[PDB]
RNA sequence: GCUCGCUUCG
């Protein structure tokens, strides 16, 4: 289904990966380094932070595993407190 | 509502892994521990007393939000 | 061993040993053996709270040498490290703050 | 008195804009001109 | 004095759990905006009530709780007309030292608009005669990081009679 | 730390003296150290400001004067400026209005004045 | 070889050649003068859109009196298409 | 470093990583990666998208929008010498929330 | 393995949620099974079956 | 000097590859890393 | 301390 969900078949090379992903970061960290950070920065592609491997460079935590979803605190409060009063308006 | 109402491994891992921090951070405890020095020991007690104040807030790929509370899921 | 695969997908840590392995049965499935050598250079930071106060100034009074024990103290207030090797270890177990 | 001021913010990153920088901005970015081929002084400290 | 809506990240630690989480907020944000000038608002002075408070999230980093909180707080800002009344905390040549109440040593009126008689020889004189009034004129606040006060503002005495005090 | 309007609403001296009166209540209340420690000049601001505010005639105020003085002055085509300055002065004197309250031109008619007065005391 | 050199070159090297003066005459003045009168009355004109003040402090008695008033043009609507009209 | 007569730490290799991927643990993979191996803090400012020093931008000339981020140390090597080959990349940070 | 001289890594977490994920997520108990088939991997082996 | 007690018996011992100099009164580490 | 080569180890 990966490699069949574009309407083409495409490969786990280096081309078919550059078919299918759009992080700038991982196509430059798998294969053709200079040749993809140069064309990246020809056209100027904002690359985001979504995929796994920007999250890993970057330090921060991705996406899958546990980091999908995000917690709350069950404190002791009450949304929408009651307001003072304006006496002069 | 429309989710597994099961609690995964995950989201029990995310859980024990915060409250074992807050735990370590001078957090009250609402189980009575009784000599246990690991804060994750702790944590996993509160787990199966179903007292951990933590609601997971589940997260639909298109934008949508849904709260499930510790003790409203199921554990296995 | 470029930046990319040498020092952004795969780097080096600290806090880890390696060591050559061998049997033994009489531990469960879920459990390892830790030489104590090793055990006494690998330290995990452990925050002070209400509950392993008493555990952990024990583990101060220990100091470097008993395996039990911990190697380095950092106050809450100021982040200034103290090494349990020198100095009175009882002092610092007493006046162990929360945090 | 004294001035609002934030200390430090939580601040994550979105996304990484890639671009080219122009002479000018080379310039501007940059602090000193380096214009000496040599690396260290003649003296037997060999200072840079 | 005026109200200004604030939207604030207030994180609370984990070992002020127990406590209620709108009077801990308070607390932070009154700890947070306590005798500061805001540039281009003025000198907050303290919170005056908190409107809309939202989820609170716990963070995979410090794991203390963030909560985004929207308040009114008051805040220390004449509208350029305002009348106040001040004392004078000392007194320079090219302009006396007035100071309201306890409130802020920052009122500086220039010595140029009263009756032709007006000077100060370092000898702590006012005015020659023929509870200080003050007409605030314009606002003005200024920055403090510039390398690796903030608010003063003009005043006007003009000849309001005063016939308690010349 | 962006603020959404810092000219939301303009207030007066009571509105000021009753919070800072109930700030002050619920801090000896709810005396705590650390938290006192960790910022001292939240309590300095707060006891200056309030005795600032008990030096002024700003005591002796309640919401329901308030009211009716808005609602007598809300007959006079005043400004919100010149009604808000009336009530933090609270001027006993006629000289106060007719020369330190601004716009006094065309708008002290020689007969209105009277009436602020009486209804400044009242 | 080409010597080495401690300080960077100066900011703005000199030259030897300098700017030829500009030409004279009544044309070049007039048209200098011109050219501010047009400066000057090309931003009172209506077309010279400034930008629209906002936030006002308090609402006053004095307000008619500083009221900014000024002629506005009325654009045909007939040449421009309908998406312009207020 | 390296070597054990170099005194040096293991590695986790990209094999390591893919198994801790497959296993979801983002906290422990980030714990390993980024906080016991190289953290760092820097100073980015908001508005050139450039890394700054000690809360100061010397291209914008200014230190009101520059923000403290953590990152690993290899990633800003990185893009130290990605902004050496004329390959600047601009660092557009936002609140957490 | 093979215990015939195999050198294996040993790493400590330096944080109380990486701790809890690795015991939840990589518990021994909790991954008896390959994910490639479900077939179990940790199981009895030489001088056990025997 | 040492930093906390103001003593200058300052000594570089080096704590398992850890270059480190040190105090030698109150343990107060004053350097450390190489 | 950087680099490279050989060598072993599973
Ligand atoms: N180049 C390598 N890459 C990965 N693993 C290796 C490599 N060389 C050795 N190993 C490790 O050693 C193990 C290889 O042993 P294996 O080939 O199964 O037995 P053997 O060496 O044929 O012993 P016998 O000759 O059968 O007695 C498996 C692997 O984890
Ligand atoms: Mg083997
Ligand atoms: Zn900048």
């Amino acid at each position: 289904d990966l490699m069949t969900y574009k309407g083409e078949v495409l490969g786990i090379t280096r081309f078919g990966l550059a078919k299918m992903k759009e992080s700038v970061l991982m196509l430059a960290s798998f294969e053709k380094t200079a040749d993809h950070l140069f064309d990246a920065a020809y056209f100027g592609q904002k690359d985001s932070v979504c995929g796994v491997s920007e999250c890993i460079i970057m330090g921060i935590p991705m996406n899958i595993g546990t980091g999908l979803f995000k917690l709350l605190h069950k404190a002791d409060r009450d949304p929408n407190p009651p307001k003072r009063p304006l006496i002069f308006d | 509502r429309i989710t597994t109402p099961y609690m995964t491994k995950y989201e029990r891992a995310r859980v024990l892994g915060t409250r074992a921090l807050q735990i370590a951070m001078c957090a009250p405890v609402m189980v009575e521990l009784e000599g246990e020095t690991d804060p994750l020991l702790i944590a996993m007690k509160e787990l199966k007393a179903r007292k951990i104040p933590i609601i997971i807030r589940r997260y639909l790929p298109d934008g949508s939000y849904e709260d499930w509370g510790v003790d409203e899921l199921i554990i296995t | 061993q470029g930046r990319f695969r040498g020092n952004l997908s795969g780097k080096r840590v600290d806090f880890s040993g390696r060591t050559v392995i061998s049997p033994d049965p009489n531990l469960r499935i879920d459990e390892v053996a830790v030489p104590v050598h090793v055990a006494k250079i690998l330290t995990f930071p452990e925050k002070v709270n209400k509950a392993n106060i008493n555990f952990l100034r024990k583990l101060v009074q220990n100091g470097p040498e008993v395996h039990p024990g911990a190697n380095f103290i950092q106050q809450r207030h100021t982040q200034m490290k103290r090494f349990l090797k020198y100095g009175n270890r009882e002092k610092m177990a007493q006046e162990l703050k929360y945090g | 008195k004294e001035q609002f001021r934030e200390t430090d913010v939580a601040k994550k990153i979105s996304h990484i804009c890639f671009g080219m920088k122009s002479p000018e901005e080379m310039r501007q970015q940059a602090h000193i001109q380096v214009v000496s081929k040599n690396l260290y002084s003649q003296d037997n400290q060999h200072a840079p | 004095f005026v109200l200004v809506e604030m939207v604030d990240t207030v994180r609370i630690p984990p070992w002020q759990f127990e406590r209620k989480l709108n009077d801990s907020i308070a607390e932070e944000l009154n700890k947070k905006l306590a005798n500061k000038v805001v540039y281009n608002v003025g000198l907050c002075i303290c919170l005056f009530d908190i409107t809309k408070l939202e989820d609170a999230y716990v963070f995979p980093g410090d794991g203390a709780s963030h909560t985004k909180v929207h308040f009114r707080c008051v805040v220390f800002h004449p509208f350029l007309d305002e009348i106040l009344i001040g004392k004078i905390k000392g007194c320079s040549p090219e302009g006396v030292h007035v100071s309201l109440g306890f409130f802020d040593d920052i009122l500086i009126p220039p010595e140029s608009l009263q009756q032709p008689a007006k000077f100060d020889e370092a000898e702590q004189v006012w005015v020659w005669e023929y509870g200080e009034e003050i007409r605030f004129r314009v606002v003005d606040e200024s920055f403090v990081d510039t390398s690796p006060y903030t608010l003063v503002g003009s005043i006007s005495e003009p000849g309001l009679g005063l016939l308690s005090w010349w | 730390m962006e603020v959404k309007d810092a000219n939301s609403a303009l207030l007066s001296n009571y509105e000021v003296f009753q919070l800072l009166t109930d700030l002050k209540e619920q801090r000896k209340e709810s005396g705590k150290n650390k938290h006192s420690s960790g910022q001292q000049n939240l309590n300095t601001i707060t006891y200056e400001t309030l005795k600032y505010i008990s030096k002024t005639p700003c005591r002796h105020q309640s919401p329901e004067i308030v009211r009716e003085f808005l609602t007598a002055l809300k007959s006079h085509k005043l400004t919100k400026a010149e009604k808000l300055q009336l009530l933090n002065h609270r001027p006993v004197t006629a000289v106060e209005i007719q020369l330190m309250v601004e716009e006094s031109e065309e708008r002290l008619t020689e007969e209105q004045i009277e009436a602020l007065l009486h209804t400044v005391t009242s | 070889l080409p010597d080495v050199v401690l300080k960077p070159p100066p900011l703005f090297p000199d030259t030897d050649y300098k700017p030829v003066p500009l030409k004279t005459g009544e044309g070049e003045e007039y048209m200098l003068a011109l050219k501010q009168e047009l400066r000057e009355t090309m931003k009172r004109m209506p077309y010279f859109i400034e930008t629209p003040e906002e936030r006002q402090d308090i609402e006053r008695y004095s307000k008619r009196y500083m009221k900014v008033y000024k002629e506005e043009w009325i654009p045909d609507w007939r040449r421009l298409p309908r998406e312009m009209m207020p | 470093t390296e070597g054990r007569s170099r005194d040096g730490g293991l590695r986790l290799g990209e094999m390591e990583r893919d198994c801790l991927i497959g296993y979801g643990a983002s906290m422990l993979l980030l714990e390993r990666l980024m906080i016991s191996s190289d953290a760092f803090e820097v100073d980015v400012c908001g508005q050139c998208g450039l890394l700054g020093y000690s809360g100061w931008c010397h291209y914008c000339k200014s230190s009101c929008h520059v923000s403290s981020l953590r990152i690993p140390y290899a990633c800003k090597l990185l893009f130290q010498e990605l902004q050496s080959m004329n390959i600047i990349p601009r660092l557009k940070l936002s609140k957490y929330n | 393995a093979d215990f015939d001289g195999d050198e294996m890594n040993l790493h400590l977490p330096q944080t109380e949620e990486a701790k809890a994920e690795a015991l939840v997520l990589m518990g021994t108990k909790a991954n008896l099974v390959t994910p490639r088939n479900g077939e179990p991997l940790i199981a009895a082996i030489q001088d056990f079956l025997t | 000097r040492c930093p906390d007690c103001g003593s200058t018996e300052l000594v570089e011992d080096s704590h398992y590859s850890q270059s480190q100099l040190v105090c030698s009164d109150c343990g107060c580490v004053v350097t450390e890393g190489v």
